[PDB]
RNA sequence: UGGAGGUAAAGCUACUGAAUGUAUGAUGGCGCCACCUAGGCGUACUGAAUACAAUUAAACUCUGAAUGCCAUUUAUUUUA
RNA sequence: CGGUCGCCUCCUAAAAGGUAACGGAGGCGUACAAAGGUACCUUCAGUACGGUUGGAAAUCGUAUGUAGAGUGUAAUGGUGUAAGGGUGCUUGACUGUGAGACAUACAGGUCGAACAGGUGAGAAAUCAGGUCAUAGUGAUCCGGUGGUCCAGUAUGGAAUGG
RNA sequence: UUUGGUGCCCAUGUCGCUGUGGAAACACCUGGUUCCAUUUCGAACCCAGCAGUUAAGCACAGUGGAGCCGAAUGUAGCUGCAGUGAGAAUAGGAAAGCACCAAGC
C-alpha cells in the first residue's frame, strides 16, 4: 500500500482530472509504458494490484517503474448519517491520473513479454489504457 | 477584563489631566512624568493619582 | 620591545626570503584575542569577577565580558547571562604581551615541547590554549576557587598559511 | 571586513536616503567629502540631479584648518540667491574638519 | 433512527477590511486623499506621497498619480504624484 | 490607452510539505573480532548530503496570461 | 441531546473590492517607562577549517552564505545597513483643532495634510499626537469621584442639578 | 577625452580567475600630545604628517567557470476554432549603462 508518511492538511479540495496531463506526458525510464485515455482517480489499492500483477508476470529479470503516486487523500462520510454538521474523516488515498500520463513502465525483458505484462496490468486500472514505446 | 490603566495629575493645580497604562506587578514605582497642563499652560511634573 | 626586532630585521628578512619587491607584502601581525569561557557561572558562583580581575592583571587591556547570543536549556544559559570574557589587545601591547608569553610563560608550562604542526586554520591564523592561568607571572597564588586556562590567537594580514609559517618562524616561536 | 571606504559610501547612502525622502522643500543639499589628504564640497540640486557649485582644496589651496572651502562656496551660492540649504556629512561625522567647514558656511549668509 | 456527529470547531472568521487600490492611474487628487490601503508596504511611497502609520499610501499635493516598477528584480511597486504644469 | 493583481496554466537542485529511479554513500540495524574500551570488516536493508533524470499541491511560488476592473482620450447617445 | 453565538489573519473567494454554509486551519479578551520618541553606531541565523576546562551543541577569531535569522504573540503581508541589535537624552504614550478621503444602512470604525500654544532629540534640516501593520474589547439609563470665566423656584447662601 | 567624487539606474551592473598602472588624485602608511572615541582598542571614529607602497582597495585589458538574461517556431490555458498567447526547454547574448562636477588633457 502506497501512502504518504504524513501530510500537512488532512482534508484538501478534490482535484478535477479533466485536463491533458500536466507532467508525465511521455515514458521516461523504460522501453514501454502504459498510457491512459480517460482521466480518473485510482487509489492506492489499485496501484497495489497493478504493481503486483506486473511483478508476478515479470519474472526475476526485468524492472518496473511506477510513475504516479497517491499524493492526495480523500474523505468518506460514515454511513446512515444526515448531511451537514461537519466534514467526514479521511479514508483512502488516491493518485490523480490525467488523460495521457505514462504511469507504469517496464524494462529489460523481451518485447512480447512486456506487452503482455502491461495488458495484465491495465485491466486492474479503470482508465482505458494504451501502449506507448520510448522515443529515440 | 483587567483594570491596568492609571491616571496622572499635575501637582501645582492638582487636576487629573492625563490617562495612561502601567503594569504594577513589575515596576511598583509611582510614575512622575512632565507634560503639558492646560490650566498651568506649560509643561509641569505630573504624578500618579488613585 | 619585540616590535623593535621586527621593524629592524623582519621586513628585509622575509622580503628577501620570498621574491616580492613590495616592502609590505610581508605578513603583518594584526591582532591578538584572549578568551576563557567562564561557564562555571551557572547562575552565580563568583559572577565572573575573579576572571575579570585576573585577566585585567595579565593584560593592560580592560577585559570585557560577552553576553550569550543563544538559548541553551541543557545549562542555565539562555538568552543572556553573560559568560566568559574577552581581550583584544594591539599597539605596543600586542607586540609586548606576545613576547611576555614566549619568553616568560611557555618555559613555565607543565611541558612545552612542540605544536603548530596542525594548529593552523589554513587561512593565516593560529591558536594557543592554556589549561591553567596560575602559570603566568602576572598573578598571585590566590585566584577563583577554580583555575582555568586561556585561548589566545595570532591573526596576520595574509591568507596563505605558509606565509604564517614564515612569519612565526622569523619570530622564533616553538614549532 | 569592510574597506573603510565602501562603509563610508554606505553611511552616505543612508544619509542621502533620509534626505531624498524628507526634503519637502527644494532645498539644495550641501555634500562634503572628506579624504585623508584633503576635503571637497559640492552642492547637489536635487529634483533635477545637477550640481550647482563646488569647492575643494584644489582651488589652489594647501592640504586641509582650511575652512576656506566654506567662505568661497558660501559666496558662490549667495550669488545664486538660494541661501537655504541642508548639510550632508557624506559618511563622516559632524566634528573636526567637517564642523570647521559647516560653521564657516553658516556664518556667511547661509541658513541651515 | 439518528446518527452521531458534531463539533465542527471551524465556524469562525473575520470581517474583511476593504484593503486594496483606491485611485488608479490618471486620477487628479487633492492633498489628504488615500491612494492605497494595505497591510504591510505592498506599495512604496514615492514622491509627493506620505505613509500613514496604518501603512496607508495617501497624497500630499495635487497631481496625476502614477505607479512604477523598481527594486532588485523590477518587482516592487512605487506610487507617486506629479505636479501639474504650474 | 496606462495601471494595481498573483487566478487558469506551468514549475519544484526557486523555497515549504509529500515523493520515483540510477551513481556516490554518511546516520544507523544484522553479524563480527579484538578489547573491556576506543575501535576496524563486508553490509540482501533505512536512507544525511550532492549530482543526473523525472513528479504533486485550495491554505507551495523563481515565473504568469485572456476576460473582468479603475481612470483617462476620442466619436455618438441619454437628462437620467 | 451535542456544538456555536463578539473580534482578528489565511484558504474556499473564480488574478480589483465583496461573496454563504453545523466548510477547512488557528488565535484575542493583550504586552512594554522601554519593546515609546529622537541622534549616533552597527547588520543575519547556519555550516567548515582552527582552539584548555568544554561535551553534537556555550564562547573565541577566521571565512562562507544571500535570508532558511530577527520582527514581544496567532496566520498573512512587509522588512537583510531595514521597521533588526547597542548606546546618549527624554517622555510627542502632548493640548486645542481639523481641510480632504476610505469603507459604511444607522450607530460606529479608519487615515490624515495643514494651523495656534508649549516641549523633547539634534549642529541643522527634520522627526515625534504611541509601538512594522492587522485583533486586544461593550451603547443607553442610573449612581458615584475630580475641576469649573454655569444656574441656585422672592433675596443672600446651601441642598440639588449642569 | 582618462583620473577622482556622486546621483540615477537595480545583476546583460554580480561572484570569481590572469595580468597592467598609480605624476595629479583615491587608499595604504606614520604617530596619538591635543578636539573626539571603543560595551576594551587610535581596529573603527577623529586629528595632523606624507619617508615608503603598487602588495591590498580603486581603475584598465583578457577571461563564456557558477549566478544572471533569453529571441523565433511549436504547445497549454484563454475569448467570442481564427486571433490571443505564456511557463518550461533551446540557439544565443553578456566582462554594464545615463548624467553633473574638480583637475591635467
Ligand atoms: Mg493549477
Ligand atoms: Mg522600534
Ligand atoms: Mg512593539
Ligand atoms: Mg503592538
Ligand atoms: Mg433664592
Ligand atoms: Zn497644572
Amino acid at each position: 500500500m502506497l501512502q504518504p508518511k504524513r501530510t500537512k492538511y488532512r482534508k484538501p479540495h478534490n482535484v478535477s482530472y479533466e485536463g491533458k496531463a500536466k507532467g508525465n506526458s511521455y515514458v521516461a525510464f523504460g522501453e514501454y509504458g502504459l498510457v491512459a485515455t480517460k482521466g480518473n482517480w485510482i487509489d492506492a489499492r489499485a496501484i497495489e494490484s497493478a504493481r503486483i500483477a506486473i511483478s508476478k508476470c515479470l519474472g526475476k529479470t526485468g524492472k518496473m517503474w511506477i510513475r504516479i503516486f497517491p499524493h492526495m487523500s480523500k474523505t468518506k462520510k460514515p454511513l446512515e448519517v444526515r448531511m451537514g454538521s461537519g466534514k467526514g474523516n479521511p479514508e483512502f488515498w488516491v493518485a490523480v491520473v490525467k488523460q495521457g500520463t505514462v504511469m507504469f513502465e517496464v524494462a529489460n525483458i523481451p518485447e512480447s513479454q512486456m506487452i503482455k505484462a502491461l495488458t495484465r496490468a491495465g485491466h486492474k486500472l479503470p482508465v482505458t489504457w494504451k501502449i506507448l514505446k520510448r522515443e529515440e | 477584563a483587567v483594570k491596568r490603566s492609571t491616571r496622572l495629575g499635575c501637582n501645582d493645580c492638582r487636576e487629573i489631566n492625563y490617562l495612561t497604562f502601567k503594569n504594577v506587578k513589575k515596576n511598583p514605582e509611582k510614575l512622575a512624568l512632565n507634560k503639558f497642563c492646560s490650566r498651568c499652560r506649560k509643561v509641569v511634573v505630573h504624578k500618579e493619582v488613585k | 620591545n619585540l616590535k623593535a626586532h621586527y621593524q629592524k630585521t623582519i621586513a628585509k628578512e622575509l622580503q628577501k626570503s620570498f621574491a616580492f619587491s613590495s616592502i609590505m607584502q610581508v605578513p603583518r601581525l594584526e591582532k591578538i584575542v584572549i578568551n576563557m569561557g567562564v561557564g562555571d557561572a551557572i547562575r552565580d558562583s563568583k559572577f565572573l569577577e575573579s576572571a575579570l580581575n585576573e585577566l585585567h592583571l595579565i593584560s593592560g587591556q580592560k577585559p570585557v565580558a560577552t553576553k550569550a547570543k543563544n538559548a541553551i536549556s541543557t545549562y542555565k544559559l539562555r538568552a543572556g547571562q553573560l559568560i566568559g570574557c574577552k581581550v583584544t589587545l594591539r599597539g605596543e601591547r600586542m607586540w609586548a604581551f606576545l613576547e611576555k608569553l614566549i619568553y616568560v610563560a611557555l618555559p613555565r608550562v607543565r611541558d612545552f615541547r612542540g605544536l603548530s604542526l596542525k594548529s593552523f586554520d589554513g587561512r593565516g591564523n593560529y591558536t594557543i590554549g592554556i589549561k591553567e592561568q596560575i602559570i603566568f607571572p602576572e598573578i598571585v597564588y590566590d585566584d577563583i576557587k577554580r583555575i582555568r586556562g586561556f585561548d589566545v590567537t595570532l591573526v596576520t594580514s595574509t591568507n596563505k598559511d605558509s606565509e604564517a609559517l614564515a612569519l612565526l618562524r622569523a619570530l622564533n616561536l616553538p614549532l | 571586513m569592510k574597506t573603510r571606504t565602501e562603509q563610508r559610501r554606505l553611511r552616505h547612502k543612508r544619509i542621502v536616503k533620509k534626505i531624498r525622502a524628507t526634503n519637502h522643500d527644494n532645498r539644495v543639499v550641501l555634500m562634503v567629502i572628506k579624504s585623508l589628504n584633503h576635503i571637497s564640497v559640492q552642492a547637489w540640486d536635487f529634483s533635477q540631479n545637477i550640481v550647482l557649485a563646488s569647492s575643494s582644496s584644489l582651488a589652489l589651496k594647501l592640504k586641509n584648518n582650511a575652512k576656506l572651502v566654506g567662505q568661497d562656496i558660501a559666496d558662490k551660492l549667495v550669488k545664486l540667491k538660494l541661501t537655504n540649504v541642508v548639510f550632508d556629512t557624506g559618511g563622516s561625522k559632524y566634528h573636526g574638519r567637517i564642523a570647521a567647514l559647516a560653521e564657516a558656511a553658516r556664518e556667511r549668509g547661509l541658513n541651515f | 433512527s439518528k446518527k452521531g456527529v458534531g463539533s465542527t470547531k471551524n465556524g469562525r472568521d473575520s470581517h474583511a477590511k476593504r484593503l486594496g487600490a483606491k485611485k488608479a492611474d490618471g486620477q487628479m487628487i487633492r492633498t489628504g486623499q488615500i491612494i492605497y490601503r494595505q497591510r504591510g508596504t505592498r506599495v512604496y511611497p514615492g514622491v509627493n506621497v506620505g505613509l500613514g502609520s496604518d501603512d496607508t499610501l495617501f497624497a500630499l499635493s495635487d497631481g496625476l498619480v502614477k505607479y512604477q516598477k523598481f527594486g532588485p528584480k523590477q518587482g516592487k511597486t512605487r506610487v507617486s504624484v506629479v505636479k501639474h504644469k504650474l
